């Protein structure tokens, strides 16, 4: 059902994306074409041609609760040469300080929009085939595709106009929205907030998206994790020494932090497993350092034209710290991830939960997400992330060789 | 013929516009083969004849093949190809045998002059223009264009294959039990049908594919098997590696281990426990191609295990899918690995090998965990599912490894099997000080402009020692002065660092190296009982680290 086609422009100089597909299990193969081919029929995409030398990787996933394979196109490479993503969606401040907030996938809203026709060439994906038998299935859009981040920015007039009345009437409700999910946040007891919640679905029902209870975030009960010192009743130089360590690096964040009195006690080529005892000079500067501790950190603040990163130590026992920064040290935001129940087994699909729980806490603290630092093999990541991962956005991602020290000063 | 398929529309590259680059006279001779080469070309519309309006021209010549006096004609695309759009990429891989499914009946059939039975875009063959030269630049040349996709055109390869894909579409859906993989100008196909029936599937493609401006050879005019395919021989229930000569020669260049390696490395796809490592050693700094080579004695029993292996024709089986794929992974040698992979115990689909990371520090818990992640990825790009995995080292050895590891690690399903040697960690560090063990406060300085260094240490018995290096680096006096506590120890040792990097290298529990010393370091560990190692921040007020700082840093600022 076509109307007027908000013409798309990719940054002067930039061209279109011609990303690589990686392979994918016969399984997922199967899945994909499936789905494409029927939303062939239904008019959303289509067969190409050679003459299209672009290319976005595609794959196939599962959302929790679903049992439904889902395609998962991953447009980092033409997101980063659109925007146009000119005109924004602004990030309200309110929605952090929520008592709750719900993540709605209003995805489906974005094939009603038809997309510009000297755009659709971008969006160009391929459906591999198994041992190169046959070339790859060509096809790209004709209507917003999901995953773009040309979608929400154009659909914004749209979404506007469905939530009016819902606004309207609840004018305390926070309603942001960032690639194809809806985050919504109310003050209200939970039961209210689920009774809001289901009222908002059918206000979005009447415009043909079914936006299906979803995960529950509460970003009031979050609080960042200091660095945490330890309180034992004799010390050994070990300790010392290794408080010491700790303490020498945080200092290259927190300022107000002091050492002189504690290296004072590491005097001398003693045994590491000798006792001292605490000078109480020393305990005043401890204690001291653990209040600066529990505090944030003054001078670190959040600057939108910078790129947030994301560092993610591995600390054994499913349990996993981060840290987001722009600028090293300077933590916007520290926390930590602990297995839940049935990972008992897997780094990768710990990890994978961990990447989607430190994305999800970014959109809502600063409504972007942030480029990750991952302690794994390339190859390891690049084979397994899709099999666990769930959410309808990819952020950008490096492989890095965790500093043995950075583990211990952010161990709990 | 010329398929009736819809063209592709073609276009040049943005800001550019057709080629314009002049006609070299010709030769008498070369003229005339050109007029009649042409002339036969256009009678079959391959070519047209135009006016002078089209600018466009691309240069033009004739060369003839000998062993017969039959002149053929070249045309040089480099500038319309330089202004020609991108395109796609034909393929991102090539069918390997190992994944062929087993079928009955299979049939080879190439389609013909392919390039030249399918159209070009209208609006893009007036680029496409060329001039035969009149004898010594006389007036106008003939000049043609063309109407079908030329040979050595940017895009030919690519719309070709699009067209044979729109063209065996419908033959797919009225189909679907019959496999067809498309390659360049082949087609294979196979069927699990009784040959009766097959023969006429193939007779109702070729009709197909006839119906539709391409021709095909005829049962008698199919080749048969063994298929000589892209470096494979082809038989219907197996297949191998093309008939292998490794040379017998006295005295070798650098391109003869060049070829020797290529071979062996492609025959190491069927033919298991190929070792290449110490050839390639020999290819280190060459400098030369026609330069000889002494083999080492580690390459002449290297080469001569390869010879005693490819004495022995070996071959592949075909994919069941029904079937588990089973991967098996061996250790060669020194950071050389080999693997296997079949559904039926000892029938292999696939063998392959595998030796990367140049000694950055490894040990054989990490190479192992690397070689699965290889073949689980080919796995998925040749199977479209990874196998189950057998390999020699215990359930136990792999998750203490991993568990306490700081890198997130997976394996797919495997299992343990007990084939020599087996996989191990050499050494552990101690998680805790050990009491009544000599703690060694070490360090390490070198001075950035006279690469002097000094190395040493002090410990709590009150002992001392500095040694002098020439030619170091802060890293490599680090290192020195670890491996000194290590040398004057004994048995149980605290040793306590200022240096992130050797903490961060011996952690990892490496068994391998590229650097002399790390292995002196590693070799040194393996004997010791018990070895603790921490780490303090250098330039502190912090007791031992404080004191090696000045033994090690006097003389060397
Ligand atoms: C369905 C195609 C096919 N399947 N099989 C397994 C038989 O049980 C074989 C071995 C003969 C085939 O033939 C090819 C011949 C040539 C040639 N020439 C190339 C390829 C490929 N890929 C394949």
């Amino acid at each position: 059902s076509p109307i007027e086609t908000v013409p798309v422009k990719l940054k002067p100089g930039m061209d279109g994306p011609k990303v690589k597909q990686w392979p994918l299990t016969e399984e997922k193969i199967k899945a994909l074409v499936e789905i494409c081919t029927e939303m062939e029929k239904e008019g959303k995409i289509s067969k190409i041609g050679p003459e299209n030398p672009y290319n976005t990787p595609v794959f196939a996933i599962k959302k929790k609760d679903s049992t439904k394979w889902r395609k998962l196109v991953d447009f980092r490479e033409l997101n980063k040469r659109t925007q146009d993503f000119q005109l924004g969606i602004p990030h309200p401040a309110g929605l952090k300080k929520k008592k709750s907030v719900t993540v709605l996938d209003v995805g489906d809203a974005y094939f009603s929009v038809p997309l510009d026709e000297d755009f659709r060439k971008y969006t160009a994906f391929t459906i591999p085939s198994i041992n190169n038998e046959t070339p790859g299935i060509r096809y790209q859009y004709n209507v917003l595709p999901q995953g773009w981040k040309g979608s929400p920015a154009i659909f914004q007039s749209s979404m506007t106009k469905i939530l009016e009345p819902f606004r309207k009437q609840n004018p305390d409700i926070v309603i942001y929205q960032y690639m194809d999910d809806l985050y919504v946040g109310s003050d209200l007891e939970i039961g209210q907030h689920r009774t809001k919640i289901e009222e908002l679905r059918q206000h979005l029902l009447r415009w043909g998206l079914t936006t299906p209870m979803g995960y529950e975030l509460h970003p009031d009960k979050w609080t960042v994790q200091p660095i945490v010192l330890p309180e034992k009743d004799s010390w050994t130089v070990n300790d010392i020494q290794k408080l010491v360590g700790k303490l020498n690096w945080a200092s290259q964040i927190y300022p107000g932090i002091k050492v002189r009195q504690l290296c004072k006690l590491l005097r001398g080529t003693k045994a590491l497993t000798e006792v001292i005892p605490l000078t109480e000079e020393a305990e005043l500067e401890l204690a001291e350092n653990r209040e600066i501790l529990k505090e944030p950190v003054h001078g670190v603040y959040y600057d939108p034209s910078k790129d947030l990163i994301a560092e993610i130590q591995k600390q054994g026992q499913g349990q996993w710290t981060y840290q987001i920064y722009q600028e090293p040290f300077k933590n916007l935001k520290t926390g930590k991830y602990a297995r839940m129940r049935g990972a008992h087994t897997n780094d990768v699909k710990q990890l994978t939960e961990a990447v989607q729980k430190i994305t999800t806490e970014s959109i809502v603290i600063w409504g972007k997400t942030p480029k990750f630092k991952l302690p794994i093999q390339k190859e390891t990541w690049e084979t397994w992330w899709t099999e666990y991962w769930q959410a309808t956005w990819i952020p950008e991602w490096e492989f890095v060789n965790t500093p043995p020290l950075v583990k211990l000063w952010y161990q709990l | 013929p010329i398929s009736p398929i819809e063209t592709v529309p073609v276009k040049l590259k943005p800001g550019m516009d057709g080629p314009k680059v002049k006609q070299w006279p010709l030769t008498e001779e070369k003229i005339k083969a050109l007029v009649e080469i042409c002339t036969e070309m256009e009678k079959e519309g391959k070519i047209s004849k135009i006016g002078p309006e089209n600018p466009y021209n691309t240069p033009v010549f004739a060369i003839k093949k000998k062993d017969s006096t039959k002149w053929r004609k070249l045309v040089d695309f480099r500038e319309l190809n330089k202004r020609t759009q991108d395109f796609w990429e034909v393929q991102l891989g090539i069918p390997h045998p190992a994944g062929l499914k087993k079928k009955k009946s299979v049939t080879v059939l190439d389609v013909g002059d392919a390039y030249f039975s399918v159209p070009l875009d209208e609006d893009f063959r007036k680029y496409t223009a060329f001039t035969i030269p009149s004898i010594n630049n006389e007036t106008p040349g003939i000049r043609y264009q063309y109407n079908v996709l030329p040979q050595g055109w940017k895009g030919s390869p690519a719309i070709f294959q699009s067209s044979m894909t729109k063209i065996l579409e419908p033959f797919r859906k009225q189909n679907p039990d019959i496999v067809i993989y498309q390659y360049m100008d082949d087609l294979y196909v196979g069927s699990d049908l009784e040959i009766g029936q097959h023969r006429t599937k193939i007779e109702e493609l070729r009709q197909h594919l006839l119906r539709w401006g391409l021709t095909t050879p005829d049962k008698k005019h199919q080749k048969e098997p063994p298929f000589l395919w892209m470096g494979y021989e082809l038989h219907p229930d197996k297949w191998t590696v093309q008939p292998i000569v490794l040379p017998e020669k006295d005295s070798w260049t650098v391109n003869d281990i060049q070829k020797l390696v290529g071979k062996l490395n492609w025959a190491s796809q069927i033919y298991p426990g190929i070792k290449v490592r110490q050839l390639c050693k020999l290819l280190r700094g060459t400098k030369a191609l026609t330069e000889v080579i002494p083999l080492t004695e580690e390459a002449e029993l290297e080469l001569a295990e390869n010879r005693e292996i490819l004495k022995e024709p070996v071959h592949g089986v075909y994919y069941d899918p029904s079937k588990d794929l089973i991967a098996e992974i061996q250790k060669q040698g020194q950071g050389q690995w080999t693997y296997q992979i079949y559904q039926e115990p000892f029938k292999n689909l696939k063998t392959g090998k595998y030796a990367r990371m140049r000694g950055a520090h490894t040990n054989d818990v990490k190479q192992l965990t690397e070689a699965v992640q290889k073949i689980t990825t080919e796995s998925i790009v040749i199977w479209g599912k990874t196998p189950k995995f057998k390999l020699p080292i215990q359930k136990e050895t792999w998750e203490t490894w991993w568990t306490e590891y700081w890198q997130a690690t997976w394996i797919p399903e495997w299992e343990f099997v007990n084939t020599p040697p087996l996989v191990k960690l050499w050494y552990q560090l101690e998680k805790e000080p050990i009491v009544g063990a000599e703690t060694f406060y070490v360090d390490g300085a070198a001075n950035r402009e006279t690469k002097l260094g000094k190395a040493g240490y002090v410990t709590n018995r009150g002992r001392q020692k500095v040694v002098t290096l020439t030619d170091t680096t802060n890293q490599k006096t680090e290192l020195q002065a670890i491996y000194l506590a290590l040398q004057d120890s004994g048995l149980e040792v605290n040793i306590v660092t200022d240096s992130q990097y050797a903490l961060g290298i011996i952690q990892a529990q490496p068994d391998q190296s590229e650097s002399e010393l790390v292995n002196q370091i590693i070799e040194q560990l393996i004997k010791k009982e018990k070895v603790y190692l921490a780490w303090v921040p250098a330039h502190k007020g912090i007791g031992g680290n404080e004191q090696v700082d000045k033994l090690v840093s006097a003389g060397i600022r």
